[PDB]
C-alpha cells in the first residue's frame, strides 16, 4: 500500500447525545515505505509514516433523547495524508 | 605472468589473471567490499566497506593475513586512492559530503574538502605533481583535480558528463581516462582537461571502475556482472576478460609497474612537518598539516596542542565534538562504547574529562576528548540526569535528577555523594554554576516554571525570574559580564538577564522552536534546536547567526570551553579549604561539608562516623 485516505461513515457522540446525520471520517493507513536506491548509488535513518497532514471542519447538530432541543456543535476530522515527520511532547525516553 | 587484475566483489577481494580464468581471492567474509587501492612497496591492500561502514587493510605478502581496523565514523565511502609516495590515504563519501586523508595507520584525519560535493566518486593520485583528481555524478557532473595538500583545486571538466563513474591514469602518457556510465563512453585527456578526445564510443551498459596497463583497458560493469577491455589507443578490441562476477566494484592494475619509485620531497625528516607531511604541487611539493579542527601554527610546521576552542556534543547514542579553531565545523565521532541514551554533558579544562549522563545506563560517566578513559563516576540511585555541571575550582561535580527530584553532588570522581535540593522542585534539568560568587543556578519546567538560584551546599535559595517562562531547558553564564543567559522551548524564545535582575530583553525570537543545548562561550552562544536537527551559533553584542550543522538526528545537548585553560578561583582551591571531605563555597564563606553516615565535627572541617 502507499498512504492511500480510507474512508469510512461514523456517527459523533457526547455520551448519550447523537449526531443527527454522520460524518465521513478518514483515516490514514498504507505503507509510505523507504525511497528506493538511487539508479547509479552503491547499495547495501529517516521515518516517514503515514501522517494526517491537513484537517478538515465540519458543523453538525447533536441529537440528544426526548425532552431537549437539538444541540448544535462543530468537529473537526482528517481530509488528506502525507507522510511527515514527528516532534511535539518534550520529554527524554 | 601479466597484469593481474585485484577487484572488490562486494563479499571479497579477488585477482584474475588478463591472460588466461582462476581468480584467486585476497580476503573473504567482507560485507560490502566497494573501493580498494594497494601499497605495494609496502605490500598492503587497503579497501572500504560501505556496510560496516569503515576501512580496512591487510598485507598480501602475510599468510592468515588478519585484517588491521583503519577508520570508523564513515558514511558511504564510495571512493578509495592510496598515496604510494608520501605515506598517505584518500577516500571520499557521498553521503556527508567530504574528502578526507590520513596516514595508513589510520592515524591524523584530515577533512580536505566538504564545499560543493554533492555524490563524489571515484579518485585517483599522482604523487610525483602533488595532484589528486575525483568525480561527481550528482546534481553538477564533474571531474575536478586538486593539489593533495588540499590547495589550487579547480574544475577541469563539466561539459558533455553525467555519469563519470571510472577514473584512472596513465602515468607512461600523462594523460587522464574516465568513463561515463549513462553518456556511455570512455574519453582521455591531458592532465588538465585540454585534448578531450574519444577513445570508446558505444557499446557500455554501466561502467563503474576503470583501471589501465600497458596499451590495454580494463573496467568492471555493472549491468553485465563482468570485467570488459579494450586497447588503450584505439576504441577498437572490446572484450570480455571475467565474466559472471557477484557483484564488481572497484579494479587496479596489481603490479609495483603501476607505482612508480620516486623521490619524496618529505625525506627522512617528514618535511620537519610535526604532523602531516602531504604532497603538494607548489614548491617544495610538500605542505605540513594537522588533523581536523587543529590549526596550524606560524611555523608553516608544527601544529597545536590540539584544538583550542573546543564544542562537546551530545547526541542519543554517540558522544561528538566539534572544533571552532576551523571553518570546517567537523564533528568527530568520539569513539566511545555503550551510550544508550546521552543527555547532559560538561567539560573540565583542568584534567581533560567529559562528563555526560545516560537515563537508560542510569549512570554519570567520564572519558577524555579522544574517548580514552571511559569510567563510571556514579553507578546507582539515578533516574534522569537531565543536567550536569563541573565545579573546576572546588573538584565537585553536580547534577539534576528529576527521577528523583533532587540534586546532589560529588567530589569529580564519585565519592562522597550528598543531597542539596530535595524538595519544592517539579521536573528540574538544566544547572550551571558560578564558583568565583558561590551560587548555582538551575531550571525546573512549565507546571512552576522558574529559574531559582542557591549557593552551593543548598543555602539562601531564592527564586530569579517567575514571569513569562515555559520550558527553560538550557542555561549559561556569561563570568566577565555578569549577565546569564536561558533559553525557552514553549516560548519558542531565547532571552537573557543580568545577575542582577536588571535588564531582561529578549535576544532571538524568529525561528527558535525547540532548543534543549545549550552553551556560551566568548561573544557566541550555541544551541541545539529539536525539531530541526540543526546547530547554529549566535553573536552575543549582535544577532549574526551561522548554522555549523544542520540535519543531525538525536540532537541532544552541549557546551562549549577551552582546553587546558581556566580561570577563578576561592578559597576551596587551597589544600580543599582544610575541608576532609566537602568544600561547599558561598559567600559568607566555605562550609565543610559531611556525606551521609558521617557528621561534622566541633572544628565545622572534619568528618568521622558517630
Ligand atoms: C609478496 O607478494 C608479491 C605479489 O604476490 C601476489 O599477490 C599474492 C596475494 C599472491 O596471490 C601471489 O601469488 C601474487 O603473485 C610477490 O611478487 C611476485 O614476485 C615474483 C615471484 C613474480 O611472480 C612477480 O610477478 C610477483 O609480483 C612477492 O614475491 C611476495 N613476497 C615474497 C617475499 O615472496
Ligand atoms: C578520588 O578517589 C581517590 C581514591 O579512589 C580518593 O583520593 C584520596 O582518597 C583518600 C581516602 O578517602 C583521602 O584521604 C585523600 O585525601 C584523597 N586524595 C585527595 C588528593 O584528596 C578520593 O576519594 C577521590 N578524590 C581525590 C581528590 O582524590
Ligand atoms: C513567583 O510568584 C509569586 C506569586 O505568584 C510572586 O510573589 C513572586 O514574586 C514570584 N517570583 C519572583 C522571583 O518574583
Ligand atoms: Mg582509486
Ligand atoms: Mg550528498
Amino acid at each position: 500500500y502507499s498512504c492511500r485516505e480510507l474512508h469510512f461513515t461514523r456517527y459523533v457522540t457526547d455520551g448519550p447525545c447523537r449526531s443527527a446525520k454522520p460524518v465521513t471520517e478518514l483515516v490514514c493507513s498504507g505503507q509510505c515505505g523507504p525511497a528506493r536506491l538511487l539508479p547509479n548509488a552503491i547499495g547495501r535513518g529517516p521515518d516517514f509514516r503515514c501522517i494526517p497532514d491537513r484537517y478538515r471542519a465540519q458543523r453538525v447538530q447533536l441529537l440528544c433523547p426526548g425532552g431537549e432541543a437539538p444541540r448544535a456543535r462543530k468537529v473537526r476530522l482528517v481530509a488528506s495524508c502525507k507522510c511527515k515527520r514527528l516532534t511535539r511532547f518534550h520529554n527524554q525516553s | 605472468a601479466d597484469p593481474l587484475l585485484l577487484y572488490a566483489n562486494r563479499r571479497d577481494l579477488r585477482l584474475v589473471d588478463a591472460t588466461n580464468e582462476n581468480a584467486t581471492i585476497v580476503v573473504g567474509g567482507l560485507e560490502d567490499a566497494a573501493a580498494v587501492d594497494f601499497v605495494f612497496s609496502h605490500g598492503l591492500i587497503y579497501w572500504s566497506d560501505v556496510s560496516e561502514e569503515a576501512i580496512k587493510r591487510t598485507e598480501f605478502n602475510k599468510t592468515e593475513s588478519v585484517q588491521n581496523v583503519v577508520v570508523s565514523g564513515l558514511l558511504s565511502p564510495d571512493g578509495l586512492a592510496c598515496d604510494w609516495l608520501g605515506e598517505k590515504l584518500y577516500w571520499t563519501d557521498s553521503e556527508t559530503n567530504r574528502i578526507e586523508v590520513s596516514n595508513l595507520d589510520g592515524s591524523l584525519r584530515k577533512v580536505l574538502f566538504w564545499q560543493e560535493l554533492d555524490q563524489p566518486r571515484a579518485i585517483a593520485l599522482d604523487p610525483s605533481s602533488g595532484f589528486m583528481y575525483w568525480t561527481d555524478w550528482g546534481e553538477v557532473p564533474k571531474i575536478e583535480r586538486a593539489g593533495m595538500d588540499g590547495s589550487s583545486r579547480f574544475i577541469i571538466i563539466n561539459s558533455e558528463i553525467y555519469w563519470p563513474n571510472g577514473l584512472t591514469l596513465d602515468y607512461e602518457e600523462q594523460k587522464l581516462y574516465w568513463a561515463d556510465a549513462k553518456l556511455n563512453f570512455i574519453h582521455k585527456s591531458n592532465l588538465d582537461g585540454t585534448n578531450r578526445q574519444a577513445v570508446v564510443k558505444g557499446s557500455l551498459p554501466h561502467p563503474f571502475a576503470l583501471t589501465l596497463f600497458e596499451d590495454i583497458l580494463y573496467w568492471t560493469d555493472w549491468s553485465t556482472h563482468s570485467i570488459l577491455a579494450c586497447n588503450k589507443y584505439t576504441g577498437e578490441g572490446l572484450r570480455e576478460i571475467h565474466s559472471d562476477i557477484f557483484s564488481p566494484m572497484d579494479i587496479h592494475a596489481f603490479s609495483q609497474q603501476r607505482q612508480p619509485n620516486a623521490t619524496n620531497p618529505c625525506g627522512i625528516d617528514n618535511g620537519g612537518c610535526s604532523h602531516l607531511c602531504l604532497m603538494s604541487p607548489v614548491k617544495p611539493f610538500y605542505q605540513c598539516a594537522c588533523p581536523t579542527g587543529v590549526k596550524l601554527l606560524e611555523n608553516g610546521k608544527t601544529c597545536k596542542d590540539g584544538a583550542t576552542e573546543l564544542l562537546l556534543l551530545a547526541r542519543r547514542t554517540d558522544l561528538r565534538r566539534i572544533s571552532l579553531d576551523t571553518p570546517d565545523f567537523t564533528d568527530i565521532v568520539l569513539q566511545l562504547e555503550d551510550i544508550r541514551h546521552a543527555i547532559a554533558i560538561d567539560y573540565d579544562p583542568v584534567e581533560g574529562y567529559i562528563y555526560w549522563t545516560d537515563d537508560e545506563v542510569r549512570a554519570i560517566r567520564r572519558s577524555f576528548i579522544d574517548g580514552s578513559g571511559s569510567q563510571f563516576v556514579v553507578t546507582a540511585q539515578i533516574a534522569h540526569p537531565d543536567g550536569i555541571a563541573v565545579d573546576w575550582v572546588a573538584r565537585n561535580l553536580y547534577w539534576t535528577d528529576t527521577g528523583t527530584d533532587r540534586i546532589e553532588v560529588t567530589r569529580l570522581n564519585g565519592t562522597m555523594r550528598k543531597i542539596l535540593i530535595s524538595e519544592d522542585l517539579e521536573e528540574p534539568r538544566a544547572i550551571v554554576l558560578d564558583p568565583m560568587v558561590g551560587y548555582m543556578y538551575w531550571t525546573d519546567w512549565g507546571e512552576i516554571p522558574k529559574i531559582e538560584r542557591a549557593a552551593l551546599d543548598g543555602s539562601d535559595r531564592v527564586v530569579l525570574v517567575n514571569t513569562s517562562l515555559g520550558w527553560p531547558n538550557g542555561l549559561a553564564l556569561d563570568y566577565d559580564e555578569g549577565k546569564i543567559y536561558w533559553g525557552d522551548a514553549k516560548t519558542d524564545k531565547i532571552e537573557v538577564m543580568n545577575t542582577d535582575g536588571t535588564g531582561r530583553r529578549v535576544l532571538v525570537e524568529d525561528k527558535i522552536p525547540h532548543i534543549f543545548g545549550f552553551t556560551l562561550l566568548g561573544d557566541y552562544v550555541y544551541w541545539t534546536d529539536w525539531q530541526r536537527r540543526s546547530i547554529e551559533r549566535v553573536h552575543k553584542r549582535s544577532a549574526e547567526r551561522e548554522v555549523i550543522i544542520d540535519q543531525l538526528p538525536d540532537l541532544m545537548g552541549l557546551k562549549a570551553t577551552n582546553v587546558h585553560r581556566v580561570i577563578g578561583s576561592n578559597p576551596c582551591a587551597e589544600e580543599n579549604g582544610g575541608c576532609s571531605h566537602l568544600c561547599l563555597y558561598r559567600p559568607q564563606g566555605l562550609r565543610c561539608a559531611c556525606p551521609i553516615g558521617f557528621e561534622l565535627i566541633s572544628d565545622m572541617k572534619t568528618c568521622i562516623v558517630p
